[PDB]
């Protein structure tokens, strides 16, 4: 959830 | 620019996040623990709660660092980390479910109850709810662990595993821990109110301000994540082409509205606890002793 | 109050049996249960026993794997099933009574015993004397000895003067080396430390005869150890 | 560390097992503090149950929609009230009796104990359900004789309703707590059951409202 | 009215009693005190070597 | 009447025999003796399991194993040392307001809104405890009862009467007669000759057991006397009432020795028991706590806090080891 996703 | 805004937000708001969740959850955990004798459902399943709220915001720093710069913790933390995080947020869902559906059986169901209630589901669904949570958390465990996409540092703890358990994923997340928990707490409160209007007295009021004041912030509070995170899965596979600056604007909003569900998180022990006088008034007596 | 047992008779051997403990006139359900067995002609022997719930079940080493100890609160029963009876299990079986807290008196009442004929341990207690000839006018003095100091920790000292008189069952007539049973003759008395320990008769009777046994019950096994024999 | 100690400890712990379960037994009553001002009707309530050695408390079992309530009679107590009263603080409800037909001011006597009983510091948050018993010779008496020999501060006729409603609020206002505790007032009827369904009501939304306090709501 | 009889006669053999002064009660109070004052554990607490509670 | 101004007459003459031998005061001869100090009291055992208001409790003469009775309808028989349920009785009626252990352990008794003194037998051949007599003739409720010599039993109730009964029998040897109001506690002398009622009307009265008879009344209070104890010597006792006040009497001298009060207690007195010397005077209050005082001082030695609710009941061991408190919180807690 707090992840902040690495996409792109 | 999403990586600014993420450096920017994400530190300063988690460590507010971080001081005002432990300052409430250990409060609550302080005065419900202390007096543990004599402690009705409701009181367990908040002081269970409180317990998950405050691993879920001790961890969130682990990550409030690592979102500045980098992560040098390490795989084992990045996967211990990641999957009690999940475990406290399925927790905190599946216990607020619960609290309505005791809610529902104490107000509705109150005769039947004083007549024939169990003496030990308390705990049975707790440690039910609890398993639960570690059973959808063991995937981040034996899926997720360091990653390596550096074309310049970063890696600091996302997933190795395909995109399509990533859509599955996302969509049992969503699943579970909103429909669930939105469901269950519509139905019971419904009932609530309709056997509250039904009643005549004098607290019957704010017992309906309070359970309204409740459903709303919940809903209100975990809608946006949610319905960001549901738009980003359904959306990404073959909805829209996926322009560049999609990324970027539905990152913030991903970040500003997972900040909006753990201040939801951190206000649930003030909304739950504080408003009842039984729990302000042990509050009190524990006070005087000190 | 009364312990009824049946079941006994003769087996061939390798086969087995159940025997049944029948109590009326008391709370069964509030005392433990020990099963006990005394062969021809020699001394007692500590079986089996059951606690009160049936919380903890204990064995001895010779008789831990054949033997099931078992009761039924209802109907105010004990049974024990044996299997694989061999040829040193032909005995006379005896069920016990005692009850557990602080200022009880457990083995206070025995059973009548039932015979059983099959066809075809780290204290040891030793009573070194076997028969003592002795007249009906004078005071005796009987002496136990134990491997470990009985004593505990909390001041305790655990052993417990038993009579058995000639054709009957046992009676508890000392409990914790000090204590007199109920309805038991002031002349008794007990005393000791540690490991040595003597009772004291100070005038006979015709009812003051018969076999003396010393028991513990410090750690669980409870050894008994050959009595002594008082006579004439 | 323990030789025959642990049996001790076992008999112990089976011993809190039992008192445990007699407890949680005993949680699935209802206990209702019977009261009344000189025995005025008490035993007709009593007689509407449905299932010798001493007289210093009257035990009174009966079931209701399988609910089981349990009556305490102390009028036989005859002694001073404030010495034995707070062992009735954990009751659900007080059943209070009044003659309707009521001269040495017994009303007043009436109205006197029913102050000094909803006003008690060990009864806050304690529900009284109040029996007007006696309606039909209060009817005779208010027929034959105004109700102004009792009460000369009355501007009202001589009909039954009017002065029956107007007994009724003037025994309900004497709560001075009117925000913490419920009055619940009932006309003693000649209907067999109407009696027990009205007190099934009041003690089901006592338990509803306790239930409301103790549920972390209000 | 028998009853004030009753009382009159409580009242005079209540008032045959060999008073003691205050003084004598009082030195014997302290003198019982001061007497058993090492036999006191609340007094004068005792080792935890054989304080039965711990 | 005529007899009226003879008993006014008789009242006048008493307070001034009483009056001539008040030479001194305790307080200022024992003035120049050296203060206690600061008595610190810690928490060993807490004995948990009733669910109800604790009413009475009483220490056995052994001082290991007491009894205590809770409005749940249970008595139950701790073993201090342990904190092990030796017995657990479920009484008939639940409104149980005394409780008594016997001074050889053999028996139990219990009373309360019943008028019935309970005795419960402990030793049986059966392996339970069975009530062995119910003592009935009471017309008011039970309020203490006290065991004399395992065979005869004073009770005291609200009719305003006192009693002394015979077990075997069941029936009223002695009945003692006198107080006006609701008699509340009684407490034998150590020698069990003399015991000592306080009674609703202010007043405590010396009965001998021996005639029926009553030797002295003392008065002084302001409020109903909830507590009473003898001083360990025998010739003194002590009385707590509703005005937040103990009060010191001595027998010989038949007047009132010290009072013991302060500005910041207003809340009645439950309880009232000394020390094994006979310096301390253990006070359990309504303010949630108890005080232990100095008894030849009069300031407070000590405060033992640590209740929730209303301190009910206060027993101190026959060896003053320890002093065991219990409330309304359904809690017994053992100080040494
Ligand atoms: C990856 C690591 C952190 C494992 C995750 C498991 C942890 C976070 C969970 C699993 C089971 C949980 C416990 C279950 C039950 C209780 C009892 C309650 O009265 C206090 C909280 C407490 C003690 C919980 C604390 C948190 C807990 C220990």
């Amino acid at each position: 959830v707090p992840l902040s996703r690495t996409v792109r | 620019f999403s990586l600014n805004f993420d450096r920017a937000f994400l530190p300063a708001l988690y460590s507010l996040l971080f001081l005002l969740g432990l300052l409430g959850n250990g409060a609550v955990a302080a005065v419900l623990l202390s007096r543990r004798t004599a402690l009705s459902s409701t009181d367990t399943f908040l002081l269970h709660l409180a317990v998950a709220d405050t691993l879920l915001v001790l961890t969130l720093p682990l990550w409030a660092v690592d979102a500045a710069v980098q992560w040098v913790f390490g795989s084992g933390l990045c996967k211990v980390a990641g999957a009690l995080f999940n475990i406290n947020f399925y927790a905190g869902a599946l216990l607020l479910a619960c609290i309505s559906f005791d809610r529902y059986l104490n107000i509705v169901h109150a005769t039947q109850l004083y007549r024939r209630g169990p003496p030990a589901r308390v705990t049975l669904t707790c440690l039910a709810v609890w398993g639960l949570c570690l059973l959808f958390a063991l995937p981040d465990f034996i899926f997720l662990s360091a990653h390596h996409d550096e074309r310049l540092n970063a890696t600091h703890c996302q997933y190795n595993f395909p995109q399509v358990g990533r859509t599955a994923l996302r969509v049992l997340q969503l699943v579970a821990g909103f429909l669930l928990p939105l469901l269950v707490m519509a139905y019971c409160y419904a009932h609530i109110l309709a056997v509250l209007l039904v009643s005549r007295g004098q607290r019957r009021l704010r017992a309906m301000r309070l359970v309204v004041v409740v459903v709303v912030a919940f809903a209100l509070c975990w809608t946006p994540y949610h319905l960001v995170v549901l738009v980003d899965i359904l959306m990404d596979l073959g909805a829209l082409a996926r322009n560049c600056g999609r990324e970027s604007r539905v990152d913030v909003a991903k970040s500003v509205t997972s900040g909006l569900g753990y201040m939801h998180c951190c206000l649930n022990p003030l909304l739950y606890a504080f408003v009842g006088v039984k729990f302000r008034e042990r509050m009190w007596m524990l006070l005087l002793r000190l | 109050v009364q312990l009824v047992e049946s079941g006994g008779g003769l087996v061939q051997p390798g086969g087995s049996r159940k025997l049944s403990c029948s109590a009326s006139g008391f709370a069964f359900s509030s005392f433990g249960m020990h099963w006990v067995r005394q062969a021809p002609e020699k001394g007692l022997e500590w079986v089996a026993y059951i606690s009160s719930g049936s919380g903890t079940i204990y064995y001895a080493d010779t008789v831990k794997g054949r033997f099931t100890i078992s009761r039924d609160d209802p109907k105010n029963t004990l049974f024990l099933q044996m299997t694989s009876l061999r040829s040193e299990d032909t005995a006379m079986y005896y069920c016990v009574r005692s009850i557990y807290y602080y200022g009880s008196s457990p083995f206070d009442f025995w059973g009548q015993g039932t015979t059983l004929t099959v066809s075809s341990s780290d204290i040891v207690m030793t009573q070194a004397t076997s028969s003592v000839p002795v007249t009906p006018g004078e005071s005796v003095s009987i002496s136990c000895r134990s491997s470990k100091s009985l004593l505990h920790s909390n001041g305790n000292t655990y052993l417990y003067w038993f009579l058995q008189r000639p054709g009957q069952s046992p009676q508890l007539l000392i409990y914790r080396m000090s204590n007199l049973a109920s309805g038991v003759p002031d002349r008794f008395s007990g005393s000791g430390s540690g490991t040595a320990f003597t009772l004291t008769i100070s005038r006979l009777e015709a009812e003051d005869v018969g076999v003396y046994y010393c028991m513990q019950h410090l750690e669980y096994p409870l050894t008994f150890g050959a009595g002594t024999k008082l006579e004439l | 560390l323990s030789a025959e100690d642990k049996a001790a400890v076992e008999r112990s712990k089976m011993i809190d097992r039992n008192l445990r379960e007699d407890g949680e037994k005993a949680a699935r009553e209802v206990k209702l503090l019977l009261l009344g001002a000189g025995e005025s009707g008490k035993s007709t309530i009593v007689k509407q149950m449905k299932i010798v050695k001493t007289t210093g408390i009257v035990e009174t079992h009966f079931t209701f929609k399988d609910l089981h309530f349990k009556m305490f009679d102390v009028g036989a107590q005859r002694s001073e009230r404030k010495k034995w009263i707070h062992c009735f603080e954990g009751v659900t409800a007080i059943i209070f009796c009044v003659a309707l037909s009521d001269e040495m001011n017994r009303m007043h006597e009436s109205m006197k104990l029913f102050d000094s009983i909803c006003n008690n510091k060990w009864f806050t948050d304690t529900s009284i359900i109040l029996f007007l018993n006696k309606k039909d010779l209060f009817e005779e008496k208010i027929k034959k004789s105004p109700l102004t020999i009792c009460y000369p501060e009355y501007a009202g006729s001589n009909t039954y309703e009017e002065a029956a409603a107007y007994i009724q609020c003037q025994f309900e206002d004497l709560n001075k707590r009117k925000d913490t505790k419920e009055i619940y007032t009932h006309f003693t009827c000649s209907t067999d059951t109407k009696n027990v369904q009205f007190v099934f009501d009041a003690v089901t939304d006592v338990i509803i409202k306790n239930n409301l306090k103790d549920c972390g709501l209000f | 009215i028998a009853q004030a009889r009753k009382l009159v006669e409580q009242l005079k053999m209540e008032a045959n009693i060999d008073r003691i002064k205050v003084s004598k009660a009082a030195a014997d109070l302290m003198a019982y005190c001061e007497a058993h004052a090492k036999e006191d554990p609340l007094l004068t607490p005792v080792p935890a070597s054989e304080n039965p509670f711990r | 009447d005529q007899l009226r101004q003879e008993a006014e007459q008789l009242k006048n003459q008493i307070r001034d025999a009483r009056k001539a031998c008040a030479d001194a005061t305790l307080s200022q001869i024992t003035n120049n003796i050296d203060p206690v100090g600061r008595i610190q009291m810690r928490t060993r055992r807490t004995l948990r399991g009733h669910l109800a208001k604790i009413y009475a409790m009483h220490w056995g003469t052994d001082s290991r194993l007491l009894v205590s009775a809770s409005q749940d309808g249970k008595l139950i028989i701790w073993d201090s040392y342990t904190t092990n349920k030796v017995h657990a009785i479920p009484l008939r009626s639940s409104w149980v307001m005394t409780c008594a252990y016997a001074p050889s352990g053999n028996y139990v008794a219990c009373g309360g809104l019943d008028n019935i003194c309970s005795i419960y037998n402990l030793k049986t051949r059966e392996g339970n405890v069975r009530v062995s007599r119910e003592l009935a003739g009471h017309t008011g409720y039970l309020s203490c009862c006290r065991f004399l010599d395992d065979n005869q039993i004073v009770t005291s109730s609200g009719d305003t009467t006192c009693a002394l009964w015979d077990i075997e029998t069941g029936q009223q040897t002695t009945t003692f007669t006198g107080h006006t109001g609701d008699v509340m506690s009684l407490s034998l002398a150590p020698d069990t000759r003399l015991f000592v009622s306080g009674a609703c009307d202010a007043s405590a009265k010396l009965w001998d057991v021996r005639e029926g008879m009553c030797r002295q009344t003392f008065t002084g209070h302001e409020s109903d006397i909830n507590a009473i104890c003898f001083f360990p010597n025998g010739n003194a006792f002590a009385t707590g009432s509703d005005d937040a006040t103990c009060r010191l009497f001595d027998l010989r001298a038949d007047q009132e020795l010290m009072t013991y009060s302060h500005d910041n207690i207003i809340c009645g007195i439950t309880s009232v028991s000394f020390s094994k010397s006979g310096r301390l005077l253990l006070a359990g209050y309504d303010d949630f706590n108890c005080n232990v005082w100095d008894a030849l001082k009069a300031d407070r030695a000590g405060v033992l806090a640590g209740h929730d609710n209303r301190v009910s009941c206060l027993g101190v061991t026959d060896d003053g080891m320890a002093v065991a408190t219990g409330s309304w919180d359904s809690f017994l807690k053992i100080w040494n």
